[PDB]
């Protein structure tokens, strides 16, 4: 496997978005992974509608601004036959009535693939060979809210009790040794002003820190 | 009611 | 016109590039605009060669790593009959021998269109109806060099004496009022690590701040 | 020239 990967340099990743005051990170994580797989299939990078997921996937078990799951979102895209572009179905950060239109769909999936749970080397292999991967993490600590730079390591982090969906767009290492100070490159949905211009480096191969490899998945297109 |  | 525009979300913009220690930002602005118009024309996003412009457009009045103009670059692509891809004519950030190869050409233009000088509304109409637009700006300040987030505003900026070519990929606003806190979304060529993932928000409709609407243009494909 |  490569010593490092950054899918942003290859055209797979849309700009940093902002979920605002809505518990919809699961939808941002799902659109981020679907954006990368649709780009790998067609060569076109098109922002997808998180609002379409918030408003329309209650039947699949999501709860809009009250939380949800990236896999239920990929299940909704499969059962619905499509997902609208962000341009056609804009984000307003509140739960609203479904307004999906097939004429505005720009993405499809046939289901999803789960990465082996808890295995960071399985995750590293999926990040290197598939593209960005949806993951859940424990972001329930003030250190994550106030993160600015460097490798994030929170001693109180849980690898089992997760509360936030994010997108792994790569991995790498600080310093000149490829095996020391490793990290996962993560796209958050709290806007570009949070963290490292919207991104965070989470410590890698340090016992599944913050649960990054506990519930990872990607859509099949 | 999982991830937010 | 739309309240906001962001061509990155529609597939028109390549990942941020880095001119390094060469005064070629005019060539990156020009390839960025041509990348968007070729994508509007064919549906395919193909990275274009700045080095081809640096090495070959001296007859049109450019001076390679010593500076140049986006309009002179669009004139070269017209007179030359084509422009090579980034992959086939790689960037090395120094003046080299012209190695233009017609068989590697992936773009063409018939000339270019100019936005009315100094008119921010004319520039807004061009960004909304055409795609990314080449523009010149006054970037000669340490506040720009160390810009990291938010709307950039510099009291010492000039709207007349400009020194750096960049690309307007959209515009928007902060908050709920679509007026107030308006900004231009600008792609730079100092690498993804500079600014906000390689981008800067420049204050919009504030008397043509930093000259963004003084010398704007786009290729005709 | 100009833009750099
Ligand atoms: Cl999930
Ligand atoms: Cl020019």
């Amino acid at each position: 496997l490569p010593k490092s990967v950054d899918w942003r340099k290859k055209g797979y990743v849309t700009p940093v978005k902002n979920q605002k005051q809505c518990g919809s990170a699961w939808a941002f994580s799902a659109t981020g992974a679907l954006e990368g797989q649709m780009f790998r299939k067609t060569g076109k990078l098109v922002s997808l509608s998180e609002q379409n997921l918030v408003d329309c996937s209650r039947p699949q078990g999501n709860q809009g601004c009250n939380g949800g799951f990236m896999a239920r979102a990929f299940q909704y895209v499969k059962e619905n036959g499509g997902l609208d572009s962000e341009e056609s179905y804009p984000y307003v950060a509140v739960d609203e009535i479904c307004k999906y239109r097939p004429e505005n769909s720009v993405a499809q999936d046939t289901g999803f693939t789960v990465v082996a749970p808890g295995k960071e080397k399985a995750l590293m292999k999926a990040v290197a060979t598939v593209g960005p991967i949806s993951v859940a993490m424990d972001a329930g600590h003030s250190s994550f809210q106030f993160y600015k730079s460097g490798i994030y390591f929170e001693p109180d982090c849980s690898s089992k009790n997760l509360d936030h969906g994010v997108l792994v767009v790569g991995y790498g290492f600080e310093g000149a040794n490829s095996q020391n100070s490793k990290y996962w490159l993560v796209k958050n949905s709290w806007g570009p002003e949070w963290g490292s211009n919207g991104y965070v480096k989470i410590a890698k191969d340090k016992n599944n820190h913050c649960g990054i490899a506990t519930a990872a998945s990607y859509p099949n297109v | 009611v999982a991830c937010k």
